[PDB]
């Protein structure tokens, strides 16, 4: 019991992250133990409060365009419908890895958590940005034959294959790979264009 | 799919005739409950309630 | 298999606008190899306050208070009364064809389905300051004798009757129709009851 605050999110937790383990298969995922909600809480993550007067009613701003369950929502059955017509993606493989932000009722009492789970969700910057902003000095960017000799020569290998797709992909930008923008693409301020 | 697995004696008198009878099983799948996978699920009747 | 996710895109219906409005389309997406739904993105969602903050709160919160008997959908007992409930009554014919700006159950998202896609009217007030604005000289006003003269004979003409009601409205001080406030006078957070 309470399990049923975990039915209704069964439904919305799994919005993060059950199958999110997808095209890398089938990982340690989200787990159904109730202390672990507190270990989806990773670094990037904003949740404005209830009666924002309005942070969160900006998501009413654009709501018109998103919802599905027009009491006011977007349900399991809207990410499971919505990203496949707002944002992005998935295959049973990374089903509910994106479909993980709703597999049950983004109310708008919950569109608070999407553009929340927005900022947020997926390792948002604090994990991305300074995946190599830590590697990085300080003012600074990370050289471009270093970043080659990492992404094949440090851990887990990567092919041929795998470099040359991110190679003519990678922003090179004076000698170095704009990291801190080759994440940040997906962030800041000026754009209202994709995701939602 | 089932998890669990077993054994029996069989105590005889003086005379040979079944007197006493004693079944043993072995072990589970007894971890899940507190770490599912993605797109797996728990243990039956959970759901069920 | 593949195939759940996909299974489960169509309840998005059966609460939001589709159930009034096929009108307002399901966008078909989901081609079975998954890979694929990341090109059905809706990119660029700006233009002056579509939502204005002072406004489409209220309208969908007067769906919270224009549904009087508290069903769930909107009578033409509904608009009536809850107008009744103010003031300022429509005729049972000017109730009738406002509700037919709709084929018929105007409910929760049939409301708002016409509301925000009608994005046409007036002039916004900032380009109603430039109306005046945009004549001045320096920083000063406008004299009188100019928009008087104006008003009758210059491109679209007023008649006398157009002016003088018009003028026992227009706040003159100084010979000079200080034009700001004025504009402000026709159209702030202007009057209720007249739709929906």
């Amino acid at each position: 019991m309470g399990d049923d605050e975990k039915k209704e999110k069964k439904k919305k937790s799994k919005k993060k992250a059950e199958e999110e383990g997808g095209d890398a298969p089938a990982a340690p995922p989200a787990p159904k133990p109730p202390s672990q909600k507190r270990r989806a809480q990773r670094s990037g993550s904003n949740v404005f409060a209830m009666f924002t007067q309005h942070q969160v009613q900006e998501f009413k701003e654009a709501f018109q365009l998103i919802d599905q369950d027009k009491d006011g929502f977007i349900s399991k059955n809207d990410i499971r419908a919505t990203f496949d017509s707002l944002g992005r993606l998935c295959t049973e493989q990374e089903l509910d890895s994106m479909v993980a932000e709703a597999p049950g009722p983004i109310n708008f009492t919950m569109f608070l958590t999407i553009f929340g789970d927005r900022i947020a969700g997926t390792d948002e910057e604090d994990v991305i940005v300074n995946a190599f902003n830590l590697f990085d000095e300080g003012d600074g960017k990370c050289k471009e034959e270093t970043l080659k000799r990492s992404l094949t020569t440090w851990g887990e290998k990567f092919s041929q294959d795998e470099v040359d797709q991110a190679l003519s992909e990678a922003p090179i930008d004076g000698n170095g790979l704009i990291d801190i923008k080759k994440f940040a693409q997906i962030l800041t301020k000026g754009a209202k264009e994709e995701g939602a | 799919s089932s998890r669990f697995g077993k054994f029996i004696r069989i105590n005889f008198d003086v005379t040979g005739y079944i007197v006493g009878a004693n079944i043993e099983t072995y072990l589970l799948e007894k971890s899940r409950a507190i770490r599912q996978a993605k797109d797996e699920r728990t243990f039956h009747i959970f759901y069920y309630l």
